[PDB]
């Protein structure tokens, strides 16, 4: 909840800008361990193919 | 009609040891605040700021962030580079699984250590990396944005390709320093407004 | 170079006593201009020449 | 009646090396860039295009050539070079000096071509201003096109290869020339190629029918002079085509319309400015030709 | 080792701006 | 653009923002083997100073920033960087 | 660079093999085959 | 997706069927295909059981930016005397115009065939339209790995499937005759290796030097210089490639020369040209392949061996230290035909 | 692994191998994970924040100086020639004479 | 700038103008709508002289001066 | 020291050790 | 009536208490509408600051 | 623009010194004026042009 | 809801995520339900707010 002030709302297409603003919120980092399906809910919410 | 040239940086941070001349300010002596502005006055003395949003149409721009531009150039600079050990270059990836395999083919008998460029340029002060005792540490500094290495193709000469940095903290600490990023991280605090 | 004064503080203290300022505060930083042309200088009425 | 000519100023001098070529060169043609009379260096050169930086562009220095004016020197002098421009109807006397050797004759039909035999040669330089003056060369008409025709053939066959004997070279009547053709930039070129796309498929829709007849009864009864571009063989095409019936009033309404594009292949074709010589002599290269441009 | 301690410190200087270059001692 | 931690002190002096002085006046008559080590070597420090060897290494070195915009509307950064206009002097 | 000096008992290229660095490649490369 | 329409009518005449082909980012990553659009492709088919040559055409290719996403190509399919052959590789040959780029992509008529399976007068005017609906069929390519997709436009057709004319009896088996490319090439390197370990024999196992290198003296020197021939020899025979360079100096109408990568450290650059150097064995001769950047380092420095071809098929192994074997490339005239035809 | 083909480049561990561990160095490293690209300077100057590198500006200005030329005697040997007129153009308005 | 450009010119002058009748005569063309325009030559202007801008009862009309004229073919083109 | 060239300089190559990385080879083809 | 933030260094120097400079000597001769463009136009700067 | 000192102490701080008085304070501010005529500033009898 | 047509008009709301909650910021949010009206206007310039 700090970090979203910087970042803004608006958008430059489909992607929202909190997606680029800063690395902790990219989703295409992933957290360093993952015991669940993380794998899958990547590849359907991304124009950036893994 | 003499046309002269002028400089002025901005944005600077000075070295650890903060000390001061004036006696007649008291409001800004706080180490945690950093300036991102600087003021100069104008032909009818009119003081003009100087920010980043005044300062933003010749940075986001693609020749600022493309290296095919640059490693043209140094190639042309440094022809016939030594072909460097190519420890960082790519994965080697294998059918494995068994990840105490891979662990202990790798560590058996090894017997001399490796040093990467970029690691060897995270414990250097800020000094040394300008110091002239030392060419690879700086040669290698070319861009900003960027990190350049040497590659092994083609043939059995090498060439310099190309990495983005894609975060602050992977300029390293002779061209941004730590306390830098301590003061960096509360200017971060102070805009949103948040406790900890 | 020319005048540069990180803060609104440095630029408003080189205005009021030339010999006695700073160049180089704890937060902040001033260049003295060099420079092959002198102007008279009038934020206000304090003149620094 | 009309007083003219052009000096130019040479900004600080020239040399005695140099000097050789600027005399040696004396009674040619070269365009400059606006119709002064005093003049820098920086608009005498042909090669402000013809750059030795970068590579040339053959077809926009020919596209360059039909906009300046024209000019004839006849003084060189250390600091100033004094020469003669060319007014739009006016009989001059043009002396033959060029080095690749073409004999002229009286009524023939002249052309301003870049320079494209030998790019060295026809580029002098001047290291005493920084700047090479660039000489064009006067060509008559059966190798005026027929250089164009050549290098319009050398830009298709780049792309499909992309042998070296039939695309280079140019055939005069009883000699070839090699072209000076190693590094060109072709991207202004091609628009051209791209301007003949459209007339030449045009003319491949309205092709007349009887016209395609007179094949059929040529190349495999008679022996024709310039038939034997073909074989015995007729293309398979034609017969494609030949199956239609005849029909008279639709081969007028077809040879109408394919002599109406007939007339625009002069919009593509176009040389520079022309000089038509009418009287010449042959043992002093000595012409008198009259300018006309267009 | 003698030519690593050599590498650490170092006709050379095809030119100089403020003026000719004055040698030091350290006591 | 500029690391960081450049000198405030550098700034003060009439000097070029290379960090290395483009002053080609000093060297030698027509020795272009010998009149780039002063714009593009580092193994000597700058003619400026002699105990740092370039202010900013990202517009000094060959291939960097200076080099790839401005050395090749109107730059006051051509003065300054282009290679074969400063070999004039 | 001539015929005549071919055999020249200082000649200018000099072999320098690193032999810290031929034992890894020699070790990993026995690691995978 | 234009680029399937556009080629089937310039490129679509001048073939019998064509194979649209539409490369996914997975296919690129693998074959390491930098998308620019100045690049030329080029297509031509490898016959089998048959003198084997197709005429080379060249094929448009388009990014497809976002249902797949990649870059989007049309493969030309030959049918000789009516039919298809099943064992028949189709090579796609990729290259830019002004760099040193040339990668070859190989495909398989069987991953594509079965993939096709579920008053004035008037002038007309066809354009080039992408109004025709596409059918995304899957595949994988047999060679590397890697899924592409095929598109199936729709138009003594349906009632027939596509015509296949599989091989008869006697016949070598199919994972042996698939790749015809690399078992040929292969035994060809191990009968090279063979020739300089027979010119080992008859010097008395020794290595002589021939390029005027100096050697710092140490004797683990003297024995890592022989690590280097022991560990080309594993090389040489395990490369079985299609652009090597024996190869170019067989179709060549000069020197060809292609570095190794010793110990799995390097990647291996094939058919390196030596231009204006002629190998007649003379000792004027080997200065000017030491001018070159390659020898420089392949003999100074470590890692690196080094096999210089003459247009004779005789060749050279140069190791670091200067010293040099002779051996020689045999290559029949039944041999010579069968890789003119192929690869030249 | 290899450190040039990740997102995380050797540096960052430097970093937190020489802290403090402040709840102020918290702010960091927050602070540090921030994409260094183009658009999101922009949201690096709605804000007045600081991006990772500091910059020089470069100037030109102009300066109507009313010169001083000195010259003494006789440092040039003069020659003036004789004035002539050449007619060239002739059109319906005008005729273009030219010292 | 000569013939050999303008003809060049037109053709991009003319753009959307080409894809707007072709595609709206698909359904039926004839061999005599083929025939798209045709440039004349009016004559010449003397260069440096400029065209004088006039408004009159209203229109603005451009007026050159020093024009001589003459005349040409009408030259098909497309 | 360097050693000089000279084109009888030899390296004696072990029977063994050739003939057993002729072993590998096979295998790993 | 004026923003609460307005920066007090815009009351130092002579300017006008519109905000945007109205110099209309500046521009160019018989354009009313391309002087609109200093007045209103809010794309530009002002041609103060 | 005019004399605003927006408290009482600034005004009585540029009457006291011409040169050293404060432009802006940390709460307050004051407005030295530039004017085309110039006066005498009496308050009581410290004197100020 | 809407947001025009209401009394609390969503910049209220970006104060509410951006405090410190402190006993002072409580009275800042007392006097910021101030009626902006004419005859409230009297009432603050009578007590000099």
């Amino acid at each position: 909840q700090a970090l979203l002030k910087l970042a803004g709302h608006e958008t430059v297409g489909r992607t929202p800008i909190t997606h680029l603003v800063s690395a902790l919120l990219d989703p295409h980092l992933l957290p360093p361990f993952a015991y669940h399906d993380v794998f899958t809910d990547l590849m359907q919410k991304s124009s950036r193919q893994p | 009609r003499i046309q002269y040239t002028y400089f002025f940086p901005v944005g600077l941070h000075l070295p650890v040891p903060r000390y001061s001349t004036s006696v007649s300010v008291r409001g800004v002596e706080s180490p945690a605040i950093q300036s991102t502005e600087t003021w100069v006055v104008n032909k009818n003395n009119v003081p003009l700021c100087f920010g980043y949003q005044n300062a933003l149409k010749s940075i986001c721009h693609p020749r600022m962030h493309n290296p095919t531009q640059s490693a043209q150039a140094l190639n042309q600079a440094f022809p016939d580079p030594d072909g460097g050990h190519g420890y960082g270059l790519r994965y080697e990836q294998t059918p494995n699984m068994n990840l105490f395999r891979t662990f202990h083919q790798y560590y058996m008998g090894k017997n001399v250590a490796f040093v990467p460029d970029v690691a060897q340029k995270a414990l250097v002060t800020t000094e040394d990396l300008l110091h002239p005792t030392s060419h690879r540490l700086l040669r290698l500094e070319v861009h900003p944005f960027f990190d350049f290495f040497v590659h092994p193709c083609p043939g059995a000469r090498g060439s310099y390709r190309a990495t983005h940095r894609t975060m602050v903290g992977n300029i390293p600490q002779p061209l941004a320093p730590r306390e830098f990023q301590e003061s960096r991280g509360a200017q971060f605090d102070a805009v949103t407004n948040m406790t900890h | 170079p020319t005048l540069a004064a990180s803060h609104r503080v440095m630029l408003d203290e080189y205005m009021s006593n030339k010999q006695t300022h700073a160049p180089v505060h704890m937060g902040q930083y001033l260049i003295e201009e060099v420079a092959p042309m002198k102007r008279l200088l009038k934020l206000g009425n304090k003149v620094v020449y | 009646a009309l007083d003219k000519s052009i000096v130019v100023n040479l900004t600080s001098r020239l040399f005695a090396d140099e000097l050789a070529a600027l005399q040696s060169k004396i009674g040619s043609v070269l365009p400059l860039g606006d119709c002064h009379r005093l003049q820098n260096i920086q608009a005498l050169g042909l090669g402000c295009v013809c750059s030795r930086e970068t590579s040339p562009d053959y077809i926009q220095i020919m596209q360059y050539l039909s906009k300046c004016t024209l000019a004839v020197l006849e003084e060189v002098r250390p600091d100033s070079l004094r020469l003669t421009r060319m007014d739009p109807s006016d009989n001059l006397q043009i002396k033959n000096v060029y080095a690749p050797f073409f004999q002229w004759d009286s009524n023939t039909q002249l052309a301003v071509l870049p320079p494209l035999f030998s790019r060295k040669d026809s580029t002098i330089v001047l290291e005493s201003n920084g700047f090479d003056i660039v000489f064009p060369m006067v060509v008559p008409q059966q190798l005026g096109h027929a250089i164009l025709q050549q290098l319009l053939v050398y830009h298709i066959y780049s792309k499909i290869s992309a042998l070296d004997l039939y695309t280079t070279n140019v055939s005069f009547m009883g000699r070839t020339y090699r072209l000076d053709v190693d590094n060109t930039d072709p991207r202004t070129a091609l628009r051209v190629l791209d301007d003949l796309s459209m007339y030449l498929c045009i003319l491949s829709a309205l092709v007349p029918r009887g016209c395609l007849r007179l094949l059929t009864a040529l190349v495999r009864h008679d022996r024709h002079p310039l038939t034997e571009v073909f074989e015995g063989v007729v293309p398979d095409e034609v017969t494609r085509i030949d199956l239609d019936q005849l029909s008279v009033p639709d081969d007028i309404t077809r040879m109408r319309v394919m002599f109406s594009y007939l007339q625009s292949l002069s919009s593509i074709f176009n040389l520079g400015p022309r000089l038509h010589v009418y009287a010449y002599s042959a043992e002093t290269l000595a012409a008198s030709c009259w300018y006309s441009p267009r | 080792l003698h030519d690593y301690i050599k590498m650490k410190a170092g006709e050379n200087l095809p030119g100089l701006s403020h003026g000719q270059l004055a040698t030091c001692e350290i006591i | 653009p500029t690391p960081v931690t450049s000198d405030v002190a550098y700034f003060q002096t009439p000097s070029n923002p290379r960090g290395r002085a483009a002053c080609v006046v000093s060297c030698d008559a027509y020795s272009n083997e010998s009149a780039e080590r002063l714009l593009y070597d580092h193994s000597i420090p700058d003619p400026a100073y002699e105990c740092r060897s370039t202010n900013n290494p990202w517009a000094s070195q060959r291939g960097s920033l200076g080099d790839v915009l401005y050395n090749i509307m109107y730059s006051p950064c051509r003065q300054f960087f282009h290679k074969e206009d400063i070999m004039r002097y | 660079t001539e015929a005549g000096r071919f055999w020249a008992p200082h000649p200018e290229n000099v072999l320098f093999i690193h032999k810290p660095t031929m034992e890894e490649t020699r070790r990993v490369a026995l690691g995978l085959r | 997706m234009d680029a399937h329409a556009i080629n089937e009518r310039y490129v679509g005449p001048r073939c019998h069927r064509l194979a649209h082909v539409v490369l996914p980012r997975t296919f690129l990553l693998h074959h390491a295909i930098p998308l620019e659009p100045e690049i030329i492709f080029s297509t031509y088919t490898r016959f089998s059981r048959s003198p084997g040559s197709s005429r080379r055409l060249v094929v448009c290719g388009k990014r497809v930016l976002p249902s797949p996403s990649g870059l989007a190509l049309s493969l030309p399919l030959f049918s000789h005397d009516g039919n298809f052959h099943p064992f028949d590789i189709s090579v796609l040959r990729i290259s830019c115009p002004g760099s040193n780029l040339s990668l070859t992509v190989r495909f398989l008529y069987l991953s594509l065939v079965v993939a096709m399976g579920a008053p004035p007068v008037r002038l007309s005017f066809n354009p080039v339209n992408a109004d025709v609906p596409a059918t995304w069929r899957d595949a994988t390519n047999v060679y590397s790995g890697a899924p592409y997709y095929v598109c199936v436009y729709e138009r003594e057709d349906d009632w027939l499937p596509i015509p296949l004319s599989f091989p008869e009896e006697p016949v070598p088996p199919p994972p042996s005759l698939v790749f015809m490319d690399d078992l040929f090439i292969n035994t060809k390197q191990c009968d090279f290796v063979d020739t300089l370990e027979a010119a080992c024999r008859t010097q008395g196992y020794t290595l002589r030097q021939r390029v005027p290198v100096a050697i710092p003296r140490d004797a683990e020197i003297a024995d890592a210089v022989k690590s280097h021939f022991l560990e080309a020899c594993l090389v040489l025979r395990g490369l079985a490639s299609e652009a090597s360079a024996w190869i170019r100096a067989a179709t060549s109408p000069a020197c060809w020369m292609d570095v190794l990568g010793l110990w799995e450290s390097r990647p291996h650059t094939l058919g390196l040209e030596l231009r204006g150097v002629n190998c007649g064995g003379t000792d004027g001769d080997w200065l000017e392949i030491l001018k070159q950047p390659d020898v420089q380092k392949t003999v100074s420095g470590s890692l690196v061996a080094c096999v210089i071809v003459t247009p004779a098929l005789e060749a050279w192994l140069v190791l670091p230290g200067g010293f040099a074997i002779k051996g020689r490339y045999r290559a029949s005239k039944e041999d010579l035909v069968f890789i003119r035809g192929r690869y030249g | 692994m290899a450190e040039y083909e990740e997102w995380h480049k050797s540096p960052v561990a430097a970093y937190a191998a020489s802290c403090q561990a402040t709840p102020g160095a918290i702010s960091a490293m927050v602070s540090m994970h921030q994409k260094l690209s183009a658009p999101s300077f922009i949201c690096q100057a709605k804000h007045r924040m600081h991006p990772g590198f500091a910059m020089t500006v470069v100037r030109t200005d102009e300066v109507l100086a009313e010169h001083i030329l000195y010259c003494s005697r006789a440092s040039t040997s003069m020659f003036v020639g004789l004035p002539s007129v050449v007619r060239r153009e002739v059109r319906s308005d005008a005729v273009t004479f030219e010292i | 700038k000569g013939f050999a450009e303008v003809v060049a010119m037109i053709k991009d002058h003319f753009t959307d103008v080409i894809r707007t009748k072709y595609i709206q005569l698909r359904h039926e063309l004839y061999i005599n709508r083929l025939v798209f325009g045709a440039v004349c030559t009016l004559g010449t202007v003397p260069f440096d002289s400029h065209p004088v801008h006039q408004s009159l009862n209203s229109l603005p009309v451009l007026v050159f001066a020093n024009f001589e004229a003459a005349c040409g073919p009408w030259t098909v083109f497309l």
